[PDB]
């Protein structure tokens, strides 16, 4: 009916900033203060200043929640343009609201970036020409188009920055673990409300007649079904746009989900297994052993400390050494679970003497490597 | 000629050849399931599109397989067996290495905008977290006085994702680029002519100390061949290196170049131990910017100690009330009025005085060196007035020029 009005205004939004900057550049080609002005809105948006962390936290509040807005709007509609006046429809209120939030925060970069032209092509940029437009179109008419505005799901990519202005992600396995998620989450979830958008408006160039009413969640569902290369086929895309999107989307996602799924479980798989603390119990001593641990060492040392020959004494051994076990040495260390516990650590930290309370043992024993390379290294 | 590089060869003949096996893979599709099996008279046929054979081969390339559409003639099915054999090789193996070539393009390219009246300066050699943090945090530390110098680190690493997010929490005035000062369009990318100084920092903990002073003076030597007159700044491992810098034809201590050796001063501070006793640690803390902060577990000694860290060493002028004071005068004025320790100034060519006899007078706009808590603090000297401010009991109230 009227949707090509809300696209239009993105367009000319876009479009004639884009004339004022070229005009702009000709005309100083051919022929302080502003410089004040962009220190502090670039410290602003980067959280420097106290206001600045206001701002990034606000930025990182309503980004999820405009989302979370759409996926509302996106489940509890059919036709991808709707009649609704906007007195009465109270998500269309909530999401002008933040509309004119990120058009402030939009204007703050702007005067923040340092090249005005490359600004004005940024990928924020377009996610803000094709969502603030069309959000006050839909106030100077009585209806709304679920049009672009699923690009929404691009500003989760802010995050990681955010989460880096606010001095959070302090560890860099730590800052590569949100990197992938968010950044794997927003590009699935952007998809997914393409793919809505294209199968439920149908082919422009068969009249918009052939159409597939997908909800957005069937979309999201189809399209991890896809980039894992399960590819059941209860649902598929119909329309010329949909099958198009399916085989770009194929080339660049099948990469992703194969890359994606591999980093998420070396970082995952990383985590130290044999951490905490010795619990001391109230009359047991206990010996705390390291330097050369191995199954070989270790199963040496076992066998004549805790011989039936010697007299019966409730002795626990405490093992203190770097190495994560292996699957022999792990198998000793559970068939004397009762009395030989195991940690992660070196005593060259005083903390790692903390955790296995040094103070309370009786004795510290250090092995020594007899096959080693060299005996004074060892020494 | 116009494929110039390895690289981009590589890329189209990439792209090229999958597009065209995909491409006439399915028009023989097409043929075959449109056509229909000959040994069936042609009865067993299906009129798919072109472009349905083409999105298909794409389905089963990269082995989705809806079967949304399938082969159904006998040809189709085992051309479909013979496609499956080659093309899941092709797709398994293009799409990574189109993702390594996607993948190589430098980050930090392009070049610093130099704004209407900002001072810069180019920092390099040794950048990494450690070297940039420990770097900045006394570069820009909140007791020196306030100055908008922008840092320009200029380094052929990618950045770490630590130092990738130190350069984004100083987004407003440090900058990165990638390149090497050995390379003249890297230090016009730079902007090194218009910079104060060029900073070159040093891998104290590398396995060779005179290899790693070699690649610093080389980099010394490409900065001062592409502009003689930058202030260079060089952190040396080794006493003996520096002789061969000193005779660099350009070189000059008088116009600012310094090396800070940092054998040569480490065995001085420890020599001046052995004069007196503690002495290296008075000293060295007076190099490195710190704000006092008490913790309420910390001992007696622990704070008078870190009370003591929070000084630093600054320079600035004395007020006209000084003038025609001797050093002594001056001191004990300082001292007592002002909170601050004077200990040395700059007589007007001109030389510094530490600690000199009644002899010496202060003269007019004579440079002081003050221990104090902040650059916030020896401004009390500049601003000192004897009739204004000569009647106050808080220092705090000691401001504003006394006009
Ligand atoms: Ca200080
Ligand atoms: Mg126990
Ligand atoms: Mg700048």
């Amino acid at each position: 009916r009227q949707w090509y009005s809300f696209l239009a205004s993105s367009l000319v939004t876009f479009g004639s900033g884009l004339v004022v900057i070229i005009i702009y550049r000709i005309v100083l080609w051919l022929c302080g203060w502003m410089t004040e002005a962009k220190d502090w809105a670039g410290e602003l948006i980067s959280g420097q200043t106290t206001t600045g962390r206001i701002l990034v936290g606000l930025v990182f509040l309503l980004s999820i929640a405009s989302l979370i807005i759409y996926f509302i709007d996106a489940s509890t509609n059919t036709s991808v343009e709707t009649c609704l006046p906007w007195s009465s429809s109270t998500t269309q209120q909530v999401d002008l609201a933040f509309n004119v939030f990120f058009m402030i925060y939009f204007f703050i970069r702007f005067v923040a970036a340092n090249d005005k032209l490359w600004f004005w092509v940024e990928l924020f940029s377009f996610v803000d020409y094709f969502t603030i437009p069309p959000s006050f179109v839909a106030i100077y008419l009585d209806r709304n188009w679920l049009g672009l505005r699923f690009l929404q799901a691009l500003r989760l990519m802010s995050i990681p920055d955010i989460l880096t202005y606010l001095n959070v992600l302090k560890t860099s396995t730590l800052i590569r673990l949100v990197q992938l998620v968010v950044s794997f989450v927003s590009l699935w979830l952007t998809a997914a409300g393409f793919l809505h958008l294209l199968e439920n408006s149908g082919d422009p160039f068969f009249d918009f007649g052939n159409a597939q009413h997908l909800t957005y969640w069937e979309c999201l569902y189809f399209l991890m079904v896809t980039m894992s290369t399960v590819g059941f086929g209860d649902i598929f895309a119909t329309t010329v746009l949909g099958r198009t999107f399916v085989v770009i989307f194929i080339m660049i996602f099948i990469g992703l989900f194969a890359s994606f799924i591999p980093e998420i479980a070396e970082i995952l798989g990383k985590r130290q297994k044999y951490g905490g603390s010795y619990k001391k119990e109230r009359g047991k001593r206990h010996v705390v052993v390291c330097g050369y641990i191995t199954f070989d060492s270790v199963s040496n040392f076992l066998k004549d400390f805790l011989h039936k020959d010697r007299e019966d004494v409730d002795v626990e051994i405490v093992f203190l050494h770097k190495g994560l076990p292996g699957l022999e040495l792990e198998g000793l260390l559970k068939r004397h679970f009762t009395q030989v516990e195991y940690f992660w650590g070196s005593v060259m930290d005083a903390n790692d003497l903390e955790r296995v309370k040094i103070q309370e043992a009786d004795a510290c024993l250090v092995l020594a490597n007899k096959y080693c390379q060299d005996p004074d290294q060892e020494d | 000629n116009v494929l110039k590089t390895s690289t981009l060869i590589r890329l189209v003949q990439l792209v090229v050849s999958f597009v065209s096996l995909w491409l006439t893979a399915a028009g023989f599709l097409h043929l075959l399931e449109n056509s229909g099996d000959p040994f069936f008279d042609f009865g067993n046929a299906q009129h798919l599109t072109y472009w349905e054979c083409l999105y298909f081969l794409m389905v089963t390339m990269s082995t989705v397989g809806f079967g949304d559409i399938f082969a159904t003639t006998v040809l189709g099915r085992t051309f479909v067996v013979i496609f499956i054999m080659i093309f899941i090789g092709l797709f398994a193996s293009f799409i990574p290495e189109i993702a390594e070539i996607l993948g190589k393009r430098q980050k930090y390219g392009g070049s610093y905008k130099k704004e209407r009246g900002k001072r810069h300066v180019v920092v390099c050699g040794y950048i990494t977290f450690d070297s940039v943090s420990n770097f900045l945090k006394d570069f820009l530390h909140k007791d020196r006085e306030d100055v908008d110098v922008e840092i320009v680190f200029l380094h052929k690493g990618l950045p770490g994702l630590e130092l990738e997010g130190l350069l984004k929490r100083h987004f407003t005035q440090v900058e990165y680029f990638w390149g090497s000062v050995m390379d003249a369009n890297d230090l016009e990318r730079v902007k090194i002519q218009e910079a104060d100084a060029c900073l070159v920092l040093a891998n104290k903990y590398c396995q060779d100390p005179d290899q790693e002073d070699a690649a610093n003076i080389m980099r010394v030597i490409s900065i001062k061949n592409y502009h003689s007159d930058i202030k260079v700044i060089v952190q040396l491992l080794q006493y003996h290196n520096k002789a061969y810098l000193l005779n660099i034809p350009s070189w000059d201590w008088k116009r600012g170049d310094d090396a800070v050796c940092v054998a040569e001063l480490k065995l001085g501070f420890i020599a001046q131990s052995c004069l007196a006793p503690g002495f290296s640690t008075l000293m060295a803390n007076l190099f490195t910017m710190r704000s006092y902060k008490p913790t309420p577990e910390m001992s007696q000694w622990q704070t008078d100690y870190m009370r003591g860290t929070g000084m630093e060493m600054y320079t600035e002028y004395l007020s006209s009330a000084f003038n025609a004071l001797t050093f002594p005068e001056a001191a004990e004025l300082c001292f007592s009025k002002l909170k601050l320790l004077l200990l040395a100034i700059e007589v007007r060519e001109s030389t510094l005085a530490i600690n000199p006899g009644p002899k010496v007078k202060i003269e007019n706009a004579t440079q002081g060196f003050f221990i104090a808590e902040s650059a916030e603090e020896v401004k009390r000297a500049f601003y000192y007035c004897k009739n204004c401010h000569a009647n106050v009991s808080d220092v705090r109230q000691i401001k504003k020029c006394k006009c």
